[PDB]
């Protein structure tokens, strides 16, 4: 099940540009 | 005889029957083969995010 | 004779040997039957049904809109035969 | 049958006509679409000369009346017809073999008989000049 | 029991310390689930690389597992360290005491022919480690030549 | 039970063997429970496993479709029914 | 995808254009030799209209293994035999059902038949004497 | 097989080349030297590009016993399986017509069903019309 | 003319060009396929060296007609495979007969062979006795 903690989401705490420094915003 | 049943056993296999033909048994037979490398036997974080990190380079920027 | 029968007593114990190694796909034949008997069973007569309800709901379809074309006709009718008199 | 592109069961099944193959329709557009060739023969091929197989809706209704035996038996009198070619092909083969072997055998056992013959022949003969 | 095990499954999906698969470990542990414990392991190597992790996983092994993985792992190691040794993730005294572990294992098991193969061929990839050379020196002391 | 006692059958029963039967018999047995053991032994081993991954790979294939089927004359049948219920 | 005849796996498939239907060869060649028409739709089909369709060499595999006596262990040639007698007796037995059912249902229908054209004429003839 | 222009079994069996076809030596020999051509395809054709064929010394003591009646039964194993393999298409054939006579009656029996109940309550309307 | 390999009349004949004997096609390609060698002379041959003999439209006549007149009086499908079993049956003798005898041979040889290197053994160590 995946009702434990469903608001906690681990990619919340991976930094998206440090896959990809250029990424455009 | 021995040569003649292998002899018989070529054919049907020749005939037919070649048409038909967790983590460490994984890496087991990945062994096998080898008579990233993360990606081919994990199956999914860390070493990937810390390579692809390592990967890339900061752009220069001059002294203050 | 006897030999032919020490051979033939033999060769059966070897095979029934091998026929014991080969019992690890029964899990495989399981399955698979499992999945025939699924489909034979209940799949296709439950679509050829659905298929015969299909083509018999379609045949009244047509017959109702023949119905109502045929009430404007007979309509229609009615009124030209009085005119004709 | 499958589909050649995707290895699979097709769920929209099509013939190709310059191929001859079967695909999935939406692969197949797709890739005409695109390419404007025939994915195997890289033919040029368009898509109203697609063929759209139509899974027949009697295929269902005969599914239906061979017997659950007859589909659960992991047999076809064509399979098993051509099982036993296969097998009276390998024995025919056998049986040549083993005659051809037969006769070699015998030709050996004959020149090794001979040649037992002669070394006793010789052995006798210094075994006599050894005694006298 | 099975709520617990889906608290940990939760858990270890966010990336926390040590301390967390360490207990996840023992709980698996404590309902015999050995099978649960080299799954664990299998992820938790890759959420914690250093190097006590996959020795607390060949430790593992030795107790409640079968030569054949013990073996598989111990390989896991050192084809990881090889392969990632371009990142520099494990310092030189890490990959020593794996090779050491590694090559004291199997003489244990009177193989010493594949540990002399594992020295020789660890010491041809990482000739920069004067540890794994000492390790090849306690080794050939009690098991080796004299010349 | 008609079809079987009027028309002449396969009998296998005849491969048995028994202390009374003619050597040609026990021969031909002995040569087919050969080519049998050849089969179990060497080509049946390589094969059997994949055999029985394909067919059950193209089985579930066949009744996922036959159930999109069934899904998809369910819907017929009730845009059909709707049709029906507009007129 | 089956033969639209069989039910079976077809061993060489062959596509009607006619019916955009997919059949083993021999039994499509063989219907069209009989009858000249498409097993299907009836309408004309030649034999050079059929487009024999290429097997890739997974469909080979997919041919081989489904519908064979090589799936099981006990794999012999009298076991081939007795399977073969097997799905003799199996298809005489559909090929009896099939007869005895039609029979039935040809009954049934003449029945129903007579019940609709008494029923049309009962409705025909109330309407007569309403309208006397 | 027999010589293509006796119609009798050749006692030199040769094969021509362009033609694929046994002859008589003797009659091949004597229609090259006339003609210099294959007598089936009218290709040229050379005395030395005839190929004759050699009875194997097993053909020469099997030509000697084709007296035998293991040679008159004429149930060789492959001929036995085509003959088996023919009624087996014979068969689906058969039963494929009668599962499509049986649909097409079982659709015939809906659309019939419908018709009388439709023309029934037609009547139980007309009926009701009339009563009061 | 019979097949080479098999002892019957062939269903598609075929000829080698390194024997020039005829064979059945399945057998031939079969032998070629897994020793890369003609059956009789043992010369390497390929697949695509034999040529396939066309049989004349009396020959392919005279084949269904033999096949069709001789069946006819047995043509039911379960007389069709008792003649099958029967047919195994005297194949699997023969078969039996061949192994059984190739096993005794090589017995035989064995001992025989065993013989010779022990007279030539005790006839060198005579020779050396005597030379001393």
């Amino acid at each position: 099940t995946d009702q434990i903690a469903k608001n906690v989401k681990l990619d919340d705490f991976i930094p998206k540009r440090q896959s990809n420094f250029e990424l455009s915003v | 005889l021995g040569d003649v049943d292998k002899f018989y056993s070529r054919i049907r296999w020749n005939n037919q029957f070649s048409y038909m033909a967790s983590l460490l048994m994984r890496y087991d037979t990945y062994r096998k083969e080898s008579s990233a490398f993360v990606n081919k036997i994990f199956q999914p974080l860390i070493v990937n995010r810390y390579e692809k990190l390592l990967s890339q380079r900061p752009e220069w920027h001059a002294p203050w | 004779t006897e030999v032919l029968l020490e051979s033939i007593q033999s060769k059966v114990e070897s095979i029934e040997q091998l026929q014991r190694k080969l019992q690890h796909v029964q899990p495989l034949e399981q399955q698979n039957n499992e999945m025939c008997s699924t489909l034979c069973h209940h799949s296709l007569p439950a679509l050829i049904e659905g298929q015969r309800k299909y083509y018999a709901d379609y045949y009244a379809y047509r017959q109702e809109i023949r119905s109502l074309e045929g009430r404007r006709k007979r309509l229609q009718a009615m009124l030209n035969s009085s005119s004709s008199i | 049958m499958l589909c050649a592109i995707s290895g699979k069961v097709p769920r929209r099944p099509v013939l190709s006509p310059k191929s001859r193959t079967i695909f999935e329709k939406s692969l197949l557009e797709q890739y005409v679409k695109d390419t404007g060739n025939d994915p195997i023969t890289n033919e040029p091929l368009s898509i109203e000369e697609i063929v759209e197989i139509v899974p027949s809706a009697q295929q269902a209704s005969l599914t239906e009346s061979t017997n659950s035996a007859t589909l659960k038996a992991n047999y076809s009198i064509p399979n098993l017809l051509t099982s036993l070619q296969n097998e009276w092909d390998a024995i025919m083969l056998e049986n040549f073999k083993l005659r051809s072997t037969l006769d070699s055998l015998t030709k050996k056992l004959s020149t090794v008989m001979y040649e037992r013959d002669a070394a006793k022949l010789v052995a006798a003969q210094l075994l006599m000049e050894k005694n006298e | 029991v099975e709520i617990v095990r889906s608290l940990y499954t939760k858990w270890c999906s966010l990336e926390p310390g040590v301390n967390a698969w360490n207990s996840f470990v023992d709980f698996e542990i404590r309902q015999k689930n050995w099978n649960g414990v080299r799954e664990i392991y299998s992820k938790y190597v890759m959420a914690h690389p250093q190097m006590q992790t996959w020795l607390k996983w060949v430790r593992f092994e030795n107790r409640h597992g079968n030569t054949e993985f013990t073996r598989s792992v111990y390989s896991l190691a050192i084809d990881t360290v090889a392969n990632l040794q371009n990142l520099q993730i494990w310092s030189d005294m890490e990959v020593a005491k794996l090779v050491n572990s590694f090559a004291h294992w199997e003489a244990a098991q009177q193989e010493y022919e594949r540990s002399s193969a594992l020295y020789q061929i660890a010491i041809e990839k990482w000739p920069s480690n004067q540890l794994l050379k000492a390790g090849l020196l306690d080794f050939e002391k009690q098991f080796g030549d004299i010349n | 039970e008609e079809y079987r006692r009027k028309y002449p059958r396969i009998d296998t029963s005849r491969y048995i063997p028994n202390e009374s039967s003619e050597v040609s018999l026990l021969g031909i047995v002995d040569s087919y429970l050969k080519h049998q053991e050849i089969v179990l032994d060497t080509l049946l081993p390589q094969t059997v496993s994949n055999q029985w991954r394909i067919n059950n790979d193209y089985i579930r294939q066949t009744c996922t479709i036959v159930e999109e089927m069934n899904i998809q004359q369910r819907k017929q049948i009730n845009d059909l029914e709707i049709y029906r219920k507009r007129l």
